[PDB]
RNA sequence: AGUAAGGUCAGCUAAAUAAGCUAUCGGGCCCAUACCCCGAAAAUGUUGGUUAUACCCUUCCCGUACUACCA
């Protein structure tokens, strides 16, 4: 037992530092790895070169892009900006009226995380909706590190 | 605006044509998201292994009696 | 022994308390 | 030289962050928040890398600093949906899970209602938004996992 | 004290259902983008399959060498038809519902690509004004928690409503009219606090005299041209 | 006090694809035990570094070895 039980339990412990203070793999992601399906030429489709007058559409198109982005990031700038102004005036006002309250506003919210918040759909939801009869099937594959 | 970066394109090298496709969920809402297949819509079946024992006898009494 | 310099040293005005929030030059140009 | 009033003029690591060489989570003050997580969960490939693109540059024009952007693995699940009078499940489709996550510090609570009401407001149809702190657990979550480790330790369990 | 009222408002506002329809300039550059992400994309399995069939066609007219009889019972472009036919049967709902013919203003079920803001009536003086919901603070609570609490002092809603920090997103200051004017109240000092509407509505017991949602563009029917300035700064119409 | 050298299956040795033998476990043989037969399991003193590791170097520890002389 002296010369079995403890020496069993020494090397174990032994073998997990090791693994323990080994470099850890990280998980690929698939989406930035290309499948070789693809390297196949099969799947190279004919390139068929654009007209002059297509080419001139899409450049003038780029064009007027640039200019409705810049007016996007425009609004949306000055949409910061306006709730910055009028947050940090609403906090000084607070502050003269009662001080006490003003410390208590400038504090961290622990309930505010975790923030979950779901993307409008294409279509509201159907009042009286009945969905298929399926299953869900995880296919996910698991990548082990070894060595 | 939901708007604000939603007009994209794929941006790989090498990539398979992806079609826009309308995913109708549980509740029959519907989202475009692309997929491999050109099928103009996709619908998200209700999973009968997530439903409560008795729920499920309930919707198989429905489902027979035809 | 040392001399106090002449005038403002180079670089005198760069605070370094917030170095990290300080916009680097990030390019050659 | 050292005497002259022209010492030290040639001096630069001051300038320079220490860079002397896995990374410790930082938790925020009484009015500034730690490490946090921007999960941005979608079924299209496109939104999600797209949308992640936008809250970085964000993040950027906001001065807020970006400790990392990378990419969960992608789930796969298949859709299985019964036949018509038959009870076997077949195959319809084929779903995959893009998540990217961009990771950010040093938001201010005051300046929180009003970074957090930005970005929902342009989120696109399909994503899923998920603000989380950041965790040794999420961190771990990216890594393969050890059989061979979880072996040796059921031994000692 | 002070002669001014602590009030604590909360704004509280219905995020967009359905997304916002795409402007004619934005629809020129969606088609472009799907134009160019087809133009630089391989071929797919589809398209792959629909090439073969054809020529396996080509290849049992032209000469009589096929040596396969069953081959597939399904063409690439016969599949194409029935997920046509399925689409069509399938109804999508209806981004403009009834409110929006109506024009009832009460339900949450209008205007679902933009978004909502809730607004009370309140009698004031024997003078009805709209105004945010609001309350006055009392001893022993945050200015935050008074907005919470104005929420639960609602006409019969079961709403639940998820508030973003701390601090005040606005303020709105007036004074009383000179006819009640004291040293003791000069006037009010209210407080916006804004918050997200989960789930939740009011009952059908009271809905066009007690609440309206409308969005930024028509808020300014119901408020007063000074309380009307205030709340157009934190309220975001994107 | 100095210097040399060694640290490996429970044990003892060989090799550094870490094996053989005994021991060990399970089965068979036998009224039973042992021999026997089949099969399984079982280790690099430790530290860190050696493209990366092992036989290497090196940290530390146990034991071993030689020298410690002349007035």
């Amino acid at each position: 037992d002296p010369k079995k039980d403890q020496e069993a339990k020494e090397r174990l412990k032994r073998k997990i530092r090791k693994l323990e203070k080994a470099t850890q793999e990280l998980i690929p992601i698939e989406d930035f790895i290309t499948p070789l399906k693809f390297l196949d030429k099969a799947r190279e489709r004919p390139q068929v070169e654009l007209t002059f007058e297509e080419t001139e559409r899409r450049a003038l198109l780029l064009k007027k892009w640039s200019l409705y982005k810049q007016q996007e990031r425009k609004m949306e700038r000055d949409t910061i900006r306006a709730m910055l102004e009028a947050q940090q005036e609403a906090l000084e006002e607070l502050q003269l009226e009662s001080p006490k309250l003003h410390a208590e506003a400038i504090k961290r919210d622990p309930n505010l995380f975790p923030f979950e918040k779901e993307g409008p759909h294409y279509t509201p939801p159907i009042p009286n909706y009945q969905p298929p009869e399926g299953r869900y099937n995880d296919i996910t594959k698991v990548y082990t590190q070894v060595e | 605006d939901s708007s604000r970066a939603s007009l994209t394109r794929v941006h790989r090298q090498a990539y398979a044509r992806l079609y826009p496709v309308l995913l109708v969920k549980q509740d029959g809402s519907t989202i475009h998201i692309r997929y491999r297949e050109p099928r103009r819509m996709l619908a998200m079946p209700i999973d009968l292994d997530t439903l409560s024992p008795e729920e499920r006898r309930a919707r198989l009494r429905k489902r027979e009696a035809q | 022994r040392r001399t106090p310099p002449l005038g403002p040293m180079p670089n005198s005005d760069i605070d370094l308390s917030n170095l990290e929030r300080l916009e680097k030059y990030r390019s050659f140009d | 030289y050292k005497t002259k009033p022209t010492h030290g003029i040639g001096k630069y690591k001051h300038l320079i962050k220490a860079e002397e060489p896995v990374r410790a989570i930082n938790l925020g003050t009484d009015y500034e928040y730690g490490v946090l997580n921007i999960h941005l969960t979608a079924y299209d490939m496109t939104l999600a890398e797209s949308y992640a693109q936008y809250v970085h540059n964000l993040c950027n024009s906001l001065s807020i600093k970006v400790e990392e952007s990378y990419a969960m693995p992608t789930k796969t699940i298949e859709v299985l949906q019964l036949q018509d009078q038959g009870s076997k499940m077949l195959l319809d489709s084929v779903l995959t899970t893009h998540e990217r996550v961009v990771q950010i510090s040093g938001l201010s609570a005051t300046f929180a209602e009003i970074f957090l009401e930005i970005i929902q407001s342009s989120l696109p149809e399909g994503v899923r938004l998920s603000v989380k702190e950041h965790t040794e657990e999420d961190f771990k979550g990216r890594f393969k996992a050890r059989p061979e480790l979880e072996e040796l330790l059921a031994k000692l369990k | 004290g002070s002669p001014w009222r602590l009030l604590g408002a909360l704004c509280l506002q219905r995020p967009p259902v359905v997304s916002k329809p795409l402007t004619p300039l934005q629809e020129e550059m969606a088609s472009l983008l799907q134009q160019i992400e087809i133009e630089r994309s391989l071929y797919s399995d589809h398209e792959l399959r629909a090439l073969d069939e054809n020529q396996r066609l080509a290849k049992k007219k032209a000469d009589l060498h096929d040596e396969e009889d069953e081959q597939d019972i399904l063409l690439a472009q016969d599949l194409e038809d029935m997920w046509e036919q399925k689409f069509l049967q399938f109804k999508l709902g209806a981004r403009i519902t009834e409110a929006d013919e109506k024009n009832d203003r009460t339900s949450l079920n209008r205007k679902l690509d933009r978004n909502l803001v809730l607004l009370v009536r309140e009698k004031f003086g024997d003078q009805d004004v709209w105004i945010l919901p609001q309350a006055e603070w009392q001893p022993g609570e945050t200015l935050r928690g008074t907005a919470e609490r104005t929420l639960a002092t609602l006409s019969e809603n079961n709403m639940e409503a998820k508030f973003l920090g701390n601090a005040p997103c606005g303020h709105y200051t007036f004074k009383f009219p000179q006819a009640m004017r004291t040293e003791s109240n000069l006037g009010a000092k209210v407080f916006f606090f804004k918050a997200l509407l989960l789930t939740g509505d009011f009952s059908q017991a009271g809905n066009k005299g007690h609440h309206v949602w409308v969005t930024k563009d028509e808020l300014g029917d119901y408020l007063k041209p000074k309380y009307l300035a205030q709340v157009r700064r934190f309220v975001s119409d994107l």
